[PDB]
RNA sequence: GUCUACGGCCAUACCACCCUGAACGCGCCCGAUCUCGUCUGAUCUCGGAAGCUAAGCAGGGUCGGGCCUGGUUAGUACUUGGAUGGGAGACCGCCUGGGAAUACCGGGUGCUGUAGGCUU
RNA sequence: AGUUUGACUGGGGCGGUACACCUGUCAAACGGUAACGCAGGUGUCCUAAGGCGAGCUCAGGGAGGACAGAAACCUCCCGUGGAGCAGAAGGGCAAAAGCUCGCUUGAUCUUGAUUUUCAGUACGAAUACAGACCGUGAAAGCGGGGCCUCACGAUCCUUCUGACCUUUUGGGUUUUAAGCAGGAGGUGUCAGAAAAGUUACCACAGGGAUAACUGGCUUGUGGCGGCCAAGCGUUCAUAGCGACGUCGCUUUUUGAUCCUUCGAUGUCGGCUCUUCCUAUCAUUGUGAAGCAGAAUUCACCAAGCGUUGGAUUGUUCACCCA
RNA sequence: CUCAACCUAUUCUCAAACUUUAAAUGGGUAAGAAGCCCGGCUCGCUGGCGUGGAGCCGGGCGUGGAAUGCGAGUGCCUAGUGGGCCACUUUUGGUAAGCAGAACUGGCGCUGCGGGAUGAACCGAACGCCGGGUUAAGGCGCCCGAUGCCGACGCUCAUCA
RNA sequence: CGACCUGGGUAUAGGGGCGAAAGACUAAUCGAACCAUCUAGUAGCUGGUUCCCUCCGAAGUUUCCCUCAGGAUAGCUGGC
RNA sequence: CGAGGGCGCACCACCGGCCCGUCUCGCCCGCCGCGCCGGGGAGGUGGAGCACGAGCGCACGUGUUAGGACCCGAAAGAUGG
């Protein structure tokens, strides 16, 4: 009953944000994408060429091919009870670098530095992230001031 | 639509872009000695009536126009077939259109 | 009806084959009868070669 | 009630040979004891291959055995195959090989023995090396079978190169529509 | 402290009006022989250097509009999960977690990269 | 004489196409998501409305100028697009993708890969490349159709085009035919039979997957009540009524649905006969009146008892006589 | 003097096919050894440049770089099914329906058992044959196991409770 | 008293006969008799489908189909 | 027992290589037939291929199919009486 049109239900998905129409800023064309880096697929609607399908908006993939204006992205797609790695050609206006990989790559370099310093200095330091532990025991000063009494307020019809 | 009677397009024999005459392809006459026609005539002869389907449920109102390009090079008279989309009215080398003109009163 | 991968098979059993079936239960008896006729013929042509010309 | 699933409880594997060959059953008795009463993992691999079916014990050609035994550091080692050793007529020279096999073809056996080689059965191998020391455990090509050409994605799907089941091979048998762009499509 | 050329982010940069602008610059400005375009040397293109900061431009101002960012609105609206909760229902309350948006009240009013000038 | 006489479907037929597609919504902030859901569109159109490049700015409004007025042209100012981009809608777009010019044919020749529907099959459409040959621009570049989402089509057969190509059966030559590759002629029931009715003279296999009659849910419609009280009632809201609204009950109407029944529950009316209900027509006992009496009207307890004879019509209903 | 339209600043009320703003729940990816860091080599691609990119060859690094739980990977053959229905919540058409149509999870179908007197679906809980103990949901006048407590505090009289 | 009733003998035979016409009659059979055969005709439809224990255990959904009481296909299942 | 190191079966992923078809580009070689002859190369791409065989025969099981086809069942059609 639903049509099979390639852009059905993308009325807001491909529309530009409020007061962000017009010329595409040029630094989006100056980003360097190499084979192996992780890119989020957005899909702006100012450029109608190389548009990803609506099922890839909001998905993150890995670049495997670079051409003059586009990249090839290996992005997972869930089809009923199986996930299969699609390969899509997307022009660079519809992608951006994923900061999740940048954060992890930063933490790897910091970890390798921390091991290097700890070995050369003679220390052991926790490198794994730990989940937020239970709060430690502490003292709360009243500073000579009694805590303020709180009581529920009477009901009244506001307006 | 209105395609001009001459266009400069790729010629496969010359291996390069050449001027071409443009005409409208028309289906040729049946051979009566094509193998399918020979099989049909043998099948139809005798008793049994009509032995193959007769379509008679037409739905399309147009046809895809085929242009026969002929390379105007005297040595290479190579022909080719281009199909364009469906059109109800087709004109070959008709009068062109003008923008700042008064429509007929 | 076809089921999964298979071979498109075309058996030639649409033509009342069961009324024309040649069984071979008389094969051992036919071999005996041929052998006896061969021996009888060889006895008939006494010194001549048993096979023939 | 316990929140568990029972569809994978029973592991499906050969616990014994499906064969009734009493000579195979006797040396299964031998290697069942060897696997249990030693710490050698060679005995465990040999025992589980004795259970295996014939399609899971492909024959090993003489050329493949020679090639695997010619790799560096494998000299003076016993090539063990749980299956048949088969002659290859594409090799001209047979070196001195020490082999243990379940079966050896008559012509492969004659070639090995003329080269000065040695052939052992699996009970002689147990005496010669109960822990399987100094052995090269080899296998024949498991997927070297005609059925594996038909296995995989269906022939009528794109980028599949799996053989179809056809009664005859020729220009009239499964070559027109779906096989060339001139007849419908190709994929 | 500024400007020019090219920019990045694309209003904290926009819009309206007012004031000031040293030096370089940027302009306005002068002319149509050539190059080149016009109905029109207005625009464009070219050749200039008498005059001027009037304009553009830059900086500042306005209980300025907008924009940006906060508070409030408000633990409100809405909401994940729960009950043999309430109620004839419509709906509502509680438990367990998450949590807005106006109006209204504050603050702010471009940062910056490369190259090259001026500023006793 | 032989055969056919589509499908979906709140039964079937009639009507529609929800049968192939596209836009917005439904849709519950990834994607997907139904109904004969809602609002619409498609079977085309375009040598330019395709491709470049350049130069411009659009709708609308304000103020002016001979004829000239509310609309003719000229000028200035404001103008974030409130215009235009072929069409439905949505998105997108301003020295743009719009308008006007100049030059053109990338709407050409090719091999693969990928996306969309998806079974990860096809078609269609689309995306990114690669190899030619071109167009345009000073160039960077852009272009292998239309700014994007739609505008379409297998086998077999036919027809045309291409290889100084292959085969044409003992050999050779030449016509002919067959083939390989790519277009076109079409299947709209759009993954694609070649197709008119009637049956009450009917038949068979089945179906309560599915209608006609009871029952069940519901109660719009029908029927019967209540609340408010603007008014009617010479005056006076409420003796008797009750507009505008609003809340209910009933299953003696008709619908809605299709749960039971199609290896059968005999389908209207009348006649006969019994019982039950009360929302009481009369009778018993009462209360109220715009209850003087008589008569009548409203309400309460109340179904003990009664509720008739006929003309017409199959009638149920209806109507009249008594 | 007055009423229209017009403009300006306000004011009431809204939107499935409106929107600046904008949740909750939700969707994707990452959380290393196929990684990191050093050197070098190849290229016909790219190119001011020993430039970029990719590939390849050696070397050194293990604190195995969140929690929790679990043993995984892979192939072949294959039946039955392709009428579903119900409930919480969201939700479309309809006055509504034990109506028709969707989303999510669970169930019935395929499922017995304790409770709801009774009941395909509700509540509890899922099942080999038994003994003992204890519970869930639900109950404890009598039917009918268990209040035969010296239970606590109130509310309520119904001539249809 | 007639277009009358009736015996016997004859003629017409199955897509044929005969019909003052009802699709009537044609041996209790007629909108195509009866008999045997082709024939165990075909059926996506209805009914049935025979011992025990153990282990695992669904689907009523996707796409295509003159498809809608059926299939192919993916899914779910079992076995190796 | 054993840190490390080595050869690595089968198999999997990947990169190369070879054979046939078909494109694009290009330069050489052969000779009894000097040809509208024959052969070769590089780079893509199509194949149910090669890349040191795994098949054949027999038996059993399961699944699908043609046959009466698990069993029973039409209304019909045809031939000859
Ligand atoms: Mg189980
Ligand atoms: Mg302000
Ligand atoms: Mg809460
Ligand atoms: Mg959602
Ligand atoms: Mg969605
Ligand atoms: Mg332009
Ligand atoms: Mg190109
Ligand atoms: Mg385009
Ligand atoms: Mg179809
Ligand atoms: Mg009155
Ligand atoms: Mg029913
Ligand atoms: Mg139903
Ligand atoms: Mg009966
Ligand atoms: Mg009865
Ligand atoms: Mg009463
Ligand atoms: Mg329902
Ligand atoms: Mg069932
Ligand atoms: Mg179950
Ligand atoms: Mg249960
Ligand atoms: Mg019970
Ligand atoms: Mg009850
Ligand atoms: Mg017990
Ligand atoms: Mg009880
Ligand atoms: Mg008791
Ligand atoms: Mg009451
Ligand atoms: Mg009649
Ligand atoms: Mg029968
Ligand atoms: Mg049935
Ligand atoms: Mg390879
Ligand atoms: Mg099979
Ligand atoms: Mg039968
Ligand atoms: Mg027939
Ligand atoms: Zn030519």
């Amino acid at each position: 009953t639903n049509t099979k049109g390639k852009r059905r239900g993308t009325r807001y998905m491909f529309s530009r944000p409020f007061r962000k129409h017009g010329v595409v800023p040029l630094a989006t064309y100056m980003r360097i994408y190499k084979k192996g880096d992780i890119v989020d697929i957005k899909g702006m609607g100012t450029v109608q060429k190389g548009m990803p399908h609506k099922c890839y908006h909001g998905k993150t993939g890995r670049v495997y091919n670079v051409t003059q204006h586009a990249v090839g992205i290996v992005v997972n797609k869930q089809v009923k009870g199986k996930i299969l790695a699609k390969r899509i050609n997307v022009r660079i206006e519809h992608i951006k670098h994923s900061k999740s990989r940048d954060s992890f790559l930063k933490r790897v370099k910091e970890n390798d530095q921390k091991k290097k310093e700890a070995k050369e200095k003679g220390t052991w330091v926790q490198l794994k992230r730990q989940p937020a532990p239970p709060r430690e025991a502490h003292f709360v000063r009243t500073n000579g001031k009694e805590p303020e009494l709180l009581e529920p307020i009477p009901y009244e019809f506001m307006a | 639509v209105n395609v001009p009677k001459t266009r400069r397009t790729f010629c496969k024999k010359c291996g390069k872009h050449q001027p071409h005459k443009v005409t409208q392809y028309k289906k040729g006459k049946d051979s009566l000695y094509a193998q399918g026609k020979r099989r049909y005539d043998r099948k139809q002869s005798g008793y049994g009536g009509q032995t193959k389907p007769i379509f008679r449920k037409k739905a399309k109102t147009t046809k895809k126009i085929v242009l026969r390009l002929e390379c105007v090079e005297p040595n290479c008279r190579s022909k080719r077939m281009l199909a364009i989309k469906r059109c109800k009215h087709f004109e070959l080398g008709g009068d062109k259109k003008r923008k700042g003109q008064v429509i007929q009163f | 009806a076809p089921s999964r991968n298979g071979m498109v098979l075309k058996p030639h059993f649409h033509k009342d084959w069961q009324r024309r079936v040649a069984t071979w239960f008389n094969q051992p008896a036919r071999k005996i009868r041929r052998r006896k006729a061969r021996q009888a013929k060889a006895r008939r042509i006494a010194p001549r070669p048993a096979s023939g010309p | 009630g316990v929140d568990i699933r029972h569809n994978k409880d029973r592991k499906v594997r050969r616990k014994e040979p499906k064969s009734q060959d009493i000579y195979l059953r006797l040396l299964v008795k031998l290697y069942r004891f060897l696997a249990r009463r030693t710490n050698s993992t060679f005995n465990q691999v040999v025992l589980k291959r004795l259970f295996m079916s014939r399609t899971n014990r492909p024959p090993l050609s003489l050329s493949r055995m020679i090639r695997k035994m010619k790799l560096p550091g494998r000299e003076n080692k016993t090539a063990v195959v749980v299956g048949t050793i088969t002659d290859d007529v594409r090799v001209q020279e047979v070196p001195k090989l020490k082999v243990c096999a379940l079966r050896v073809t008559s012509r492969a056996r004659s070639r090995i023995l003329r080269a000065g080689g040695k052939i052992l059965t699996f009970d002689q191998l147990a005496l010669d090396s109960p822990k399987g020391c100094g052995t090269v455990l080899l296998s024949g090509p498991r997927k070297g079978r005609e059925v594996y050409r038909h296995f995989g994605k269906a022939p009528g799907t794109p980028h599949s190169h799996t053989k179809p089941y056809v009664r005859s091979k020729g220009r009239k048998f499964e070559r027109a529509r779906g096989r060339r762009a001139s007849r419908g499509y190709k994929n």
